[PDB]
């Protein structure tokens, strides 16, 4: 109001801006600073010769001769193999409600990655040893929405906290291949290659897919709800019957352990120049897309 | 001495020729124009240097890999000794660690 | 008779007005207050930031500079490679080489070593707002006009100079046009001819242009194109990937 | 200055022009062929892919020719590929 | 052929008479049905404003700029901005326009 | 004056002389056509059958996805000899 | 050349533009309830006739951050202030001051439009502003 109209009405009166009368703002550009005069010159900022003034100091760590700091001390395995550990990054309830009320990510239609990358709700990398996001049970007070969200990794609350409203959780595994394809799947669509199926996880990391309790993909549906009263009764909620839901079907729509992505088989070619999409009907290669 | 006794040529320069009164059109290619060009693919020059910028020694370095096979004996000859030189100094000289 | 209106397309902040500006016409000497054109106060009426046109300013010049001079170091100069006289013995000072930068016609210690790049890229949105503030500032000092279309009655480059005296416009006048392929032949021949009355397209447009001339003059569809353009930073998702590649609603 | 042409593709660059250019286009083709010669002395590892014993992790592999000297007397004789390491 | 007509001066003096003459195209524009506080009528539609303000312009020969039209939200402002008169005047004239003592004297080689 | 024409990118595939030395050997395999026709579609000329691997190229494919990526019920036998071993 | 034959179909187009991202960031839909279980409250309509205005971020949040600097300094900042920024010192004193027991020590960025407080009051500011209705 005020301070707008004083800013704009006070520079009519002023001569026009051009290309002399500009200037940095104050503060933001620091003079340099030359060997030059009495106060910068003789030395130079060197001292009374040594290494120091002739430039031949020793290399960063050196200890003038001793054994230095960084090598006495012994080995340990702190960091070792630390480029084939799987990443995960978080997913918070109070993100996710945080990005629901925003409707950044639309709980009427299920939840995969690709989902909460489109939201900017998490950022992937899968150069960086990312194997997905965990979902884990920060904010699980306040969380209050019925959602069909699919993670790789969750916490035993957290799956709780989103069965306790009627929604549905569920963990799969993605490749690192498969991983950068999910994130952005423009651009690989670019690329001109059918879409790939995903491999199956590592054999440390079967049990944890083919155990209901951690709701994964490759489970037993049989043991699901079992696993699911476990939980209710632990944290004393009455467990909701999605069935009598109308949000049934969207609930329980899940995409096969070789799929990409909802309703798009593997081995098809997207072409967004046309908007067309590419069947192969060689029976080698449906059997190879298909197994 | 040292100082000339008659003053120089008066220096009439022209600040609405073709290359000033259209210079910085464009600019804004990518932003006005659906992000299809980028400003720096308006850079015109050495093809080692276009949109990118670094110290003598990544200079040198992006040189000989990108035009070295094409560069003269002699020209190809003074890169290396030059990129001997500054690996030295920089990695080995100086006042701070 | 007959005023033409514009209106702003995308949705203004509740708690700021639109600002007006008046539509002329170059059909005629005489042929000004055309219709009022309604202005998004967030691209013409933004904060008076003279600093960020500085950097926005000095971006475009040095950006695209390529410093091409480059002398030659002792290691380069021809031959030098012989020792003048021995160490010790002649009475004289000691000397490795006859091309050092003590010696006349040696090498420079510290000299160019082009060719050197200044490249560096602002911010999307910095470069963005520089041109909110660029238009800004000629609307608030009354150097922007604000036009329907750019046909002349003649292409005579004469008619335009008297055209921009008799309404005092300045010294260099700046015209824009939406696209390049619909600018009218009418000012095409007019401008070509003229030194200080340029035509550029609306992607064209750039703050070291508008600083550099006196007066601007936008035709209304580009006054769309600019707040279409200029207000999409204001509210848009970090890129996920650079918008070259398709999206859900870009192109707009 | 530079060159129009990288100076590893003159030798090529000599076969388009001349009495080379005249040849007999199968002879061309034999010249230009870089099949990789047979290992001898050094033993192939057979697969794409191993898997590295300290990390456990299945790693590329490539077999990298080591370099033979073929003295000029090998002209006059069949050495099976065999020359001077 | 078209000729160029002569440039107009900056120049312009308030009229005395001007809060009637303005308040008759009021009359014309906003129609008569509304005679009390003419001055707080609000110029938010672009055909009002357009209107009262192309016919001032014509009338008396002084335009309201652009970095002005933003602040006419009411003919009030609109009546308060024609009564600030406008000097066209040089520098050289302004200065011996002043009574200029008889030991100061001006030189203008320009 | 009047400013040169805006730098558009100039529409259509770019398919350079196989015949030429200075043509990068990038420009010429497969993968630089498979990327010309998810960009500009049928536009490109690029026959889309060629996007799938050849079968000679499919046999290589399941070769190498056999030998390093076993199926579910062989991870599945795996781990349970494990668990008894470890037991 | 023996490709396979393929077959090219567009009903199945449908599941590719949902995985399309967006470049503008959706307006916030209505809630029958406010604040929203996370915490968010949309700005008040009318917004209040105040001598300043604080605008809310393009995420459609309170713009009030804590920065910090030399590791010890720690300052709040309240972005996007139009208007009479001066008016809102005096509001943003007489709030804080209670709280603190002595004046704060803020400093006022005509130019930018930011107010930049001493200490941490991120949480308390923002829910002051919320009042406000901006
Ligand atoms: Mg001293
Ligand atoms: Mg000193
Ligand atoms: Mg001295
Ligand atoms: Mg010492
Ligand atoms: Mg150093
Ligand atoms: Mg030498
Ligand atoms: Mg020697
Ligand atoms: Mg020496
Ligand atoms: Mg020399
Ligand atoms: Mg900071």
């Amino acid at each position: 109001q005020g301070g707008g109209a004083r800013a704009l009405d006070l520079l009519r009166g002023l001569p026009r801006v051009s290309l002399a009368n500009l200037k940095p703002n104050p503060g933001s550009k620091k003079p340099e600073r030359r060997p030059r005069g009495r106060r910068r010159g003789r030395k130079c900022g060197r001292g009374h010769k040594g290494e120091r003034q002739r430039g031949t100091r020793p290399r960063l760590g050196f200890e003038g001769g001793q054994t230095p700091f960084y090598i006495r001390i012994p080995k340990y395995g702190f960091n070792e193999g630390h480029s084939f550990r799987r990443q995960y990054k978080p997913l918070s309830l109070n993100r996710l409600q945080y990005l629901i009320d925003l409707g950044r990510v639309d709980p009427s239609q299920p939840i995969d990655l690709t989902q909460l990358v489109n939201g900017r709700g998490v950022t992937i990398q899968p150069l960086k040893r990312d194997y997905g996001v965990q979902l884990v049970e920060e904010g699980a007070d306040t969380f209050t929405a019925k959602v069909n969200i699919e993670v790789q990794l969750a916490s035993e609350l957290a799956i709780a906290a989103i069965e306790k409203n009627g929604g549905v959780v569920t963990t799969a595994f993605y490749d690192p291949r498969s991983l950068d394809i999910v994130c952005k799947p423009v651009p690989f669509f670019l690329r001109g290659q059918p879409i790939p199926k995903r491999m199956l996880p590592p054999e440390e990391l079967v049990p944890y897919y083919t155990d209901a309790k951690n709701r994964g993909y490759l489970a037993d549906p049989a043991k699901f709800p079992e696993a699911r009263l476990e939980l209710a009764r632990k944290y004393g909620y009455i467990l909701p019957d999605i069935t009598k839901d109308e949000l049934f079907k969207m609930l329980c729509t899940r995409k096969d352990p070789r799929q990409i992505f909802f309703g798009l088989a593997p081995g098809w070619v997207v072409n967004m120049a046309d908007k067309k999409i590419l069947k192969p009907t060689d029976e080698n290669l449906l059997k190879y897309y298909t197994s | 001495i040292g100082i000339r006794l008659t003053l120089p040529p008066p220096k009439v320069v022209d600040r609405w020729n073709e290359k000033r009164a259209m210079f910085g059109v464009y600019d804004n290619i990518g932003i006005l124009g659906n992000f299809e060009k980028h400003p720096k693919e308006l850079i015109r020059g050495p093809i080692w240097l276009r949109g990118w910028k670094g110290n003598e020694l990544q200079r040198c370095i992006r040189k000989r890999k990108m035009v070295g096979s094409r560069m003269f004996a002699d020209d190809l000859h003074n890169l290396n000794k030059r990129i001997r030189y500054l690996y030295k100094h920089f990695n080995r000289h100086g006042k701070f660690r | 008779p007959e005023p033409v209106l514009r209106k702003v397309e995308l949705p203004v902040p509740t708690h700021r007005r639109p600002v007006q500006a008046w539509v002329e016409s170059l059909r005629g000497f005489e042929q000004e207050r055309v219709g009022l054109a309604d202005l998004h106060p967030d691209v013409f009426a933004t904060a008076p930031r003279l600093d960020i046109l500085h950097q926005v300013a000095m971006w475009q010049k040095n950006f695209k500079r390529i410093s091409y001079a480059k002398t030659k170091t002792r290691a380069e100069v021809r031959g030098g490679g012989r020792k003048p006289w021995p160490q010790k013995g002649t009475g004289r000072a000691r000397h490795g080489s006859i091309r050092s930068p003590l010696w006349r016609g040696g090498g420079v210690a510290h000299g160019p070593r082009g060719p050197t790049s200044y490249y560096y890229m602002l911010p999307m949105k910095v470069r963005a707002l520089g041109l909110k503030v660029a238009l800004t500032v000629k609307l608030a000092q009354d150097d922007l006009h604000i036009m329907d279309s750019l046909e002349l009655p003649t292409g005579d480059p004469q008619y335009l100079t008297e055209l921009a005296h008799y309404r005092r416009w300045g010294d260099s006048v700046l015209l824009v046009d939406l696209t390049h392929e619909e600018m009218p032949q009418s000012i095409v021949e007019a401008t070509s001819r003229l030194k200080t009355f340029n035509l550029i397209p609306a992607v064209g447009l750039n703050v070291h242009s508008m600083l550099k001339h006196q007066t601007l003059v936008l035709t209304l569809p580009t006054v769309a194109f600019l707040e279409d353009k200029l207000l999409w930073q204001d509210s848009r998702y970090r890129p996920l990937y650079p918008f070259s590649l398709p999206y859900s609603d870009f192109p707009r | 200055p530079l060159h129009k042409y990288p100076v590893w593709l003159w030798k090529r660059l000599q076969l388009r022009e001349g009495i080379c250019s005249r040849l007999p286009g199968h002879y061309l083709r034999s010249l230009e062929e870089e099949r990789t010669p047979t290992p001898v002395h050094y033993r192939p590892h057979g697969a794409k892919f191993k898997i590295n014993p300290k990390n456990g992790q299945r790693e590329r592999v490539e077999d990298v020719p080591i370099p033979i000297y073929f003295p000029p007397e090998s002209q006059r004789g069949l050495w099976g590929g065999e020359g001077w390491i | 052929i078209l000729v160029c007509p002569p440039l107009r001066s900056r120049a312009y003096t308030p009229p005395e008479d001007l809060q009637s003459r303005l308040e008759s195209y009021v009359k014309e524009v906003f129609g008569s049905s509304l005679p009390s506080n003419w001055q707080d009528i609000s110029l938010e539609d672009s055909r009002l404003k357009f209107n009262l303000l192309a016919h001032l312009a014509d009338d008396l020969g002084h335009v309201v700029p652009n970095s002005r039209l933003h602040q006419m939200c009411r003919v009030r402002d609109v009546l308060d901005f024609y009564n600030v008169p406008i000097q066209d005047r040089s520098k050289f004239d302004e200065l011996s326009a002043s009574n200029l003592p008889p030991n100061l004297k001006i030189t203008w080689s320009y | 004056y009047r400013a040169r024409p805006p730098p558009r990118r100039r529409p259509g595939p770019r398919w350079p002389d196989p015949e030429d030395l200075l043509t990068p050997r990038w420009q010429l395999g497969p993968r630089y056509a498979a990327k010309q026709f998810a960009r500009y579609g049928a536009a490109s000329g690029v026959v889309p059958g060629s996007l799938w691997p050849s079968p000679e190229q499919l046999r290589e494919l399941e070769a190498e996805e056999r030998e390093w990526y076993p199926s579910l019920a062989t991870m599945q036998e795996s781990l349970r000899v494990k668990q008894l071993a470890e037991e | 050349p023996d490709y396979p034959r393929f077959v090219e179909s567009v009903d199945e187009y449908q599941f590719v533009e949902r995985l399309l991202p967006a470049t503008r960031i959706p307006d916030p839909p209505k809630h029958e309830h406010y604040p929203t279980p996370s915490g968010w409250q949309p700005p008040r309509d009318p917004p209040p006739n105040l001598p300043y205005f604080v605008r809310r971020s393009r995420m459609h949040n309170i713009p009030v951050y804590k920065d910090i600097t030399h590791g010890n300094r720690q300052m709040t900042v309240i972005r996007k202030v139009e208007g009479d920024i001066w008016a809102l010192q005096k509001d943003v004193e007489d709030f804080l001051s209670p709280l603190l027991g002595k004046t704060p020590v803020t400093q006022v960025n005509e130019v930018t439009g930011t107010l930049r407080i001493k200490g941490y009051f991120d949480q308390e500011l923002k829910a002051w502003l919320l009042e406000k209705g901006f």
